[PDB]
């Protein structure tokens, strides 16, 4: 069931927190768990985050060094979808905190 | 758009189009691209030096929320196990 | 320590055995930071090691991890830059990531 | 002389310009002069990779003249002691 | 081993005990052959570390060495570029090469 | 007495060769050993190495990855002076070999 793009809310041990999926789709079918980046409210300059934007799910922060495995069965309150300007943004993180090569 | 170089420069300009650029421009172009690409590598280097400096458990909020990562991580590599 | 690589082999012992992890983060966070992203070598559309790679075993980018600093092993040597490129493409396919 | 960008080329100019060069001449004269390094740092690498290649002990000529750099090393370490 | 670098700091016992050597040899040597250049740090000419660098002592140029990689210790640090810049400067009055 | 550019015979227990002066002239003076790179008739197209020229004491290149320190009462055989020409070269290349930074 769930998509790249959604956000859902999870508690990985210290509160619950907003998680974007980031894993393709067909992982997220056939698969237990899914790869998703943490949102935040907390505000820091460096080109692995992104701003969500007014059409976005919530206020805040992609950051995309921390990555995180969240069991489907873990998976909360469904608080909607990313743009794709904002998740095409955050490709561009993804791949920098990856270290994928230049061009 | 009219680019002035001195001896040394044009000469190494030269060097680099020998080496397998298609043309002048290319090469020009080229090392446009790689200097801003090495000037964004020395500006995410920075932003990573101030963040940790900021915050030492980066890019983790709390030293608890590392903890709790690899305790998952840990529980995922028993089940492999 | 002397920072670690992407591209690079460490064994390490997470608790179930001393395994090799290929380290995919990018440098100034392997520089910078306590902790390294990797994807470790076990034993389909995964990706071989080569003959030509410091080790032998299957790479599944759909399990990424992050490991202490602290936790890196043994050093096993670098990846070829041709597997590499394999690995690139296979952590963009499972991340949904563009490369063209 | 005269030089031709595409708009993100062109746009990556202004960047590095912005960012502490005099000018567009200056930035592109620096580009040019830091690829032209960058390769002469790769054909270094390049040819370290050869000569080993063909000599394992390079700069050594054989194993025994580094035996021989070794112990005089060694002597020279000794005496300071 | 994971390549050291120009600038590093290592402990290396040479049969007379534990000493740091700082790195500088190029990084392509460093790379592929089997050997460092390094000059050591002891306890005029010479340059001192450097309230920001790894390690008290200080640097006589003087006294190149090469040192194997396989002798190489515990990685102590790596020296600040200003303390290195003094480094870069006097290996270049040691060996009388031009250094503007 | 002995100079920076100045080449002599030596012998560092696999035979007597060529080895050329690079130390500054102030420690050569004052010191019992110079610093020196190794002659040689092998040829290699390496950066590091420089080839000598007619009005050069000696046939074959220097190798400025293989320094050396030699202590003045082992140096005997005086071979000659390199030509200015190539004392730059070979300046450029121990630059090279010590990782000297751009430009």
């Amino acid at each position: 069931a769930p998509l790249r793009g959604q956000v859902y809310r999870c508690d990985l041990g210290y509160g619950a927190k907003p998680w974007l999926i980031v894993s393709n789709n067909a992982r997220n079918r056939h698969t237990a768990d899914v790869v998703a980046v943490r949102l935040t409210t907390t505000r820091r300059t460096i080109p692995t985050w992104v701003a969500m934007g007014p059409s976005d799910p919530l206020t805040g922060y992609v950051n995309a060094d921390n990555i995180e495995t969240l069991g489907k069965d873990e998976l909360g309150d469904y608080l909607g979808e990313v743009t794709p300007a904002t998740m095409n943004k955050i490709n561009t993180a993804l791949a920098t905190a990856l270290g994928l090569p230049w061009p | 758009m009219t680019v002035r170089l001195d001896q040394q420069t044009r000469q190494r300009l030269q060097d680099i189009v020998k080496g397998g650029y298609r043309s002048a421009n290319a090469a020009i172009v080229d090392a446009i691209n790689k200097r801003w690409e090495a000037l964004h590598d020395e500006q995410l280097d920075a932003a990573y030096a101030a963040a940790i400096h900021d915050n030492p458990a980066y890019p983790y909020e709390s030293e608890a929320e590392r903890s709790a990562a690899r305790a998952r991580r840990n529980a995922r590599q028993q089940r492999s196990a």
